[PDB]
């Protein structure tokens, strides 16, 4: 019922990468498997049906596969304007309609990987006098651009009242975003410590902050 | 040869309905089935409706089961997908595609449906107070629409100023912080007021960023 | 694309005797999957469409008489005509069908030999009738001679004349083998008026030395 | 007393990919360098066994199958190998032991409007099993919508063209494939190289 | 039994297009390539593509890329070519030819239709002029007079020429004609005649011209 992508791949100019799509027996194990390729605020663009078949004008260096409940996008000869996002999209026995994996975003590396800068700020007097509260979580200069954002009060997961943009290039050709975790002054008093999580390439960076 | 050029995306009330064509050309449309795929902004790709090449079979995913109506004219080479009742969730640029071998061999270049409550509104504006360098900034909170625009000293501050995108909530509204990286000695000497002005309210509001007793 | 020379350019033969036609392809249309070469021979005589006589370099084609016959691999081809007929003079064609575009060699006419004979050069002044429209056309007629080499230089006043004239050729007659040419030398009725004396010079195998008929306006 | 290799080899038609023909060879002396040496295989490759000595060896049985596929899915006859003919049409062994033979046949099996007579199995439930074969027609159904016999939506025939033209490129032309299966029983060494 | 039989020769101004029909009985119609080849006058073969009848598919010599398109109507077992953006290079006889099979680019073409003559140019049709080309005194040479007549400015092709209204045909000699830079055709029919029989005998040429339904009957008289 959900098909699992890496969020980000990525690879130097002319080399290969491998974007993986991972479902179960009841769809990818038993139903075929297409991939697109959207360069962003354009249309999906079929790059593989039939588990491995290309359609007219699609170069062979982009090939798919599959195993027992994976399937996976190898792209040889990385070129920058494969720069896109990638989705992989098989049927479910149980549905009518098909699936579409969550997307990978693929970059051409053209700089050296750079972690992410994050400053976090509590809310500000003037919030919690309007009785609202607002924690700031500030990401910067990272790069590639793709960043998953976890907040966690007291140690334990919040998933409630978090907004995330999506990175948008900077002046340098890094990377910057920003979460928003919004609460009542209540829950914000309520708990020790709040903290941002923001992890890039496999490595996450901390900031927290305390009512105290 | 092949194109499919749709229209009709726009702006629509919580609970309204609209409804999309999508125009087929440079192939015999009624051999084909096809479908509706939509992307909320940010979000991946769900599958919404298909109909079979004659139009005697539909198919919905359950997300819109009910309130919307797929349909064709194969006469104009037109597809239709009628939304009702909508929601915000429905906020997505959606896509007209021609199926093919299991797959959707053939996109539209996709039109917007925003699902929105948004009545034009001036932001509040937050200090961001500072905490051998000090970042301090204000949070520009609660405004639609864009843009929002903030100076600093009333542009006399440049160096280390960094206007963040703004992030789009499910309200409909957006909110966006600016920071200014200054020195710590510059604290408690220098005075730090962030002007940020919305013109579609006509809102100007200079905060001024102070240390926190 | 492939190009298709063919060797020579015309043959001359004698009746009975022997006519191998070469063509070279500048692509081998040799198949190794089947071992077969991708190569045709057509004859084609005046007025009328080819005639398929060899496929595949050797395959002879239904209904073709069996002196033709087809050799050569690869690139290098031949066609034989054991013993020449009546009914084989014309222009054959060698054609490869291996790749696009499906290339024809230039061809080569096959004619009767026939002993060297000079021709008979007959000059015609213009007809009054047509001096009357303007222009004044001189011909100069070159009749039953042999070989279809032969040039015809027109001399007005004694000065060589240039880009004035055409020419058109008989095909090789069915009695005597031999070949007919007219030029025909144009010129402004007052470009006309303006000389005297119009030559036509004629240069043959069978002449030791050329040919000149001449007449002076009047 | 000569294996029959001949009729297998210079057959003027060849089987589509999901039909694969198979022949058994039996009470027969295999003159294996009749093929190994001449250059017009684009393709000979050994499993289990030397290309060299291949004239010396002996065997149970020979299995020689053929067919036609792409000339980018030559490759997917092999030990190991995934992908549409791999997985959907004609499947080898982990432990093959045999060669693959295979050359292009543009000449023979493309035509101007493209080949229809050439087949492939483009969609399956599952993976072939080595040597195994599918022929059925059945309209395979993606998703959960019965199909009922008739194409739409989520309902396609399994069997599609390669639709061969002669301007094709290699990798989209016509290859032929003969796959040499040597059977080593217990039994009886019917099948013998010359030496 | 089996044959071809095209449509009937075409004139054509410079970028207009043309349409010729080849209609083929004696055969299963849907078995077989056909071809399109033309010869430009005194020129050699151009091979212009393939239509295979079973499905209508088909493919064209790059040059002419384009501006050809071969239909096939199966029902009249008829195939048709059509060359747009005509140019004055375009003149030429186009055959249709039957393949003997239906695999790669064929394999011998065994059946050709008789062919269909298409003439490319600004003119429009015109009768000859016939001018005498007259015997003479200084022109006999022992005893052998040759005499003929011109058939000047003419279009389009063709002209048939005839003496004495068919009863003169030994030592006739009708050149192909030739193209002037006017854009207009001329060709001359010359025979040789005993000198003796001048003045006993009138010569008379028979020209011919459809096309304009011209005739004309010039006797060539002695000088
Ligand atoms: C497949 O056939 C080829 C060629 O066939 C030869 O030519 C045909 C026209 C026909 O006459 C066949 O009987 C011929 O054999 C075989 O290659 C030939 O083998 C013979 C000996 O059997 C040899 O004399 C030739 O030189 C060979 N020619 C070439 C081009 O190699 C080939 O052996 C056959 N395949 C198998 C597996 O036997």
């Amino acid at each position: 019922s959900v098909l699992t992508q890496p969020p980000s791949a990525s690879g130097t100019p002319g080399q290969s990468v491998s974007i993986s799509c991972s479902g179960t027996y009841s769809n990818i194990g038993s139903n075929p498997v297409n991939w697109y390729q959207q360069v962003p605020g354009t249309a999906p663009k079929l790059l593989i049906y039939a588990n491995d078949q290309r359609p007219s004008g699609v170069p062979d260096r982009f090939s798919g596969s599959k195993s027992a409940t994976s399937a996976f996008l190898a792209i040889g000869g990385l070129q920058s304007e494969d720069d896109a996002d990638y989705y992989c999209s098989t049927w479910d026995d149980s549905l009518p309609g098909p699936l579409f994996g969550g997307g990978t975003k693929l970059t051409v590396l053209g700089q050296p990987k750079a972690n992410p800068t994050v400053t976090l700020f509590p809310p500000s007097s003037e919030e919690l006098q309007a009785n609202k509260a607002t924690l700031v979580c500030l990401i910067s200069d990272f790069y590639p651009g793709a960043v998953t954002v976890a907040w966690k009060a007291d140690g334990s997961p919040v998933k409630a009242g978090v907004e995330t943009t999506k990175p948008s290039k900077q002046s340098n050709n890094k990377y910057a975003a920003s979460s928003y975790l919004s609460l009542t002054p209540e829950q914000w008093k309520s708990h020790r410590s709040y903290s941002c999580q923001v992890t890039h390439e496999g490595s996450t960076v901390e900031k927290t902050v305390a009512p105290t | 040869e092949v194109q499919l050029l749709e229209s009709g995306g726009g702006l629509v009330q919580p609970g309204g309905s609209l409804r999309l064509s999508c125009a087929a050309s440079g192939f015999t449309f009624s051999r084909f089935a096809m479908t509706w795929v939509r992307q909320a902004p940010g979000k991946g790709l769900e599958w919404v409706s298909a109909i079979s090449g004659s139009g005697g079979s539909t198919y919905y995913a359950d997300s819109v089961k009910g309130r919307f109506t797929i349909s064709r004219d194969n006469s104009k080479n037109t597809l239709y997908l009628q939304m009702n009742s909508l929601r915000a969730e429905d906020t997505a640029v959606y896509y007209c595609a021609k199926v093919g071998w299991g797959a959707f061999d053939i996109w539209g270049q996709g039109t917007m449906v925003t699902v929105s409550s948004a009545s034009t509104k001036g932001p509040s504006v937050f200090p961001l107070a500072p905490s051998g360098t000090a970042a301090l900034g204000c949070l520009v909170k609660d405004y639609f629409p864009e843009p929002v625009t903030v100076s600093w000293n009333s542009g006399a501050l440049t160096s280390g100023v960094h206007t963040f995108p703004a992030v789009l909530q499910s309200s409909g509204l957006y909110s966006l912080s600016s920071v200014v990286t200054v020195p710590s000695s510059s604290l408690g000497t220098q005075t730090y007021i962030c002007n940020v002005n919305h013109k579609p309210s006509n809102t100007k509001v200079d905060k001024k960023v102070e240390p926190k007793s | 694309d492939i190009v298709m020379t063919q060797s020579p350019v015309s043959l001359a033969v004698s009746l009975g005797e022997r006519a191998t036609i070469k063509c070279k392809s500048s692509q081998s249309v040799l198949y190794s999957s089947n071992n077969k070469n991708y190569l045709g021979w057509y004859q084609q005589k005046p007025g009328q469409p080819l005639r398929l006589l060899i496929y595949w370099a050797s395959t002879r084609e239904s209904g073709v008489p069996d002196r033709f016959s087809g050799s050569g691999s690869g690139t290098d081809f031949t066609l034989t005509i054991s013993s020449l007929q009546a009914e084989d003079v014309a222009v054959y064609y060698c054609h490869q069908y291996s790749t696009t575009p499906l290339t024809f060699g230039g061809g080569t006419k096959v004619e009767i030999k026939r002993t060297v004979a000079a021709p008979s050069v007959f000059i015609f002044p213009p007809s009054d009738e047509q001096l009357k429209s303007g222009t004044a056309s001189v011909v100069c007629l070159l009749n039953n001679f042999y070989p279809r080499e032969a040039k015809v230089q027109w001399k007005v006043d004694n000065a060589l004349q240039s880009g004035n004239s055409q020419e058109s050729v008989t095909e090789q007659d069915s009695k005597d083998s031999t070949y007919s040419l007219s030029s025909t030398l144009t010129l402004s009725k007052a470009d006309y008026e303006k000389h005297k004396v119009y030559a036509c010079e004629v240069t043959h195998q069978g002449l030791s030395s050329p040919v000149t008929k001449s007449f002076n306006r009047g | 007393n000569l294996c029959p290799f001949g009729e297998v080899f210079n057959a003027t038609r060849f089987a589509s990919v999901y039909a694969w023909n198979r022949k058994r060879i039996s009470n027969c002396v295999a003159d294996y360098s009749v093929l190994y040496n001449s250059a017009s295989f684009s393709t000979f490759k050994c499993y289990g066994v030397s290309p060299t000595k291949l004239n010396d060896l002996c065997f149970t049985n020979v299995y020689a199958d053929s067919f036609v596929i792409r000339g980018d899915e030559v490759r997917q006859i092999a030990p190991g190998q995934t992908g549409k003919i791999a997985d959907y049409n004609y499947k080898l062994p982990d432990d093959f032991t045999g060669c693959v033979i295979a050359w292009n046949s543009n000449n023979l099996d493309s035509k101007v409007g493209g080949n229809y007579n050439y087949l492939y199995r483009l969609f399956r439930k599952s993976n072939l099993k080595p040597f195994e074969r599918d022929i059925s027609t059945e309209i395979y159904q993606a998703g959960s919508t019965p199909c009922n016999g008739v194409e739409g939506f989520n309902c396609y025939f399994p069997l599609q063209s390669y639709g061969f033209q002669p301007t094709n490129g290699v990798g989209y032309q016509p290859y032929r494939v003969v796959v040499l299966s040597f059977e080593l029983l217990h039994a009886p060494a019917t099948v013998c190289g010359p030496g």
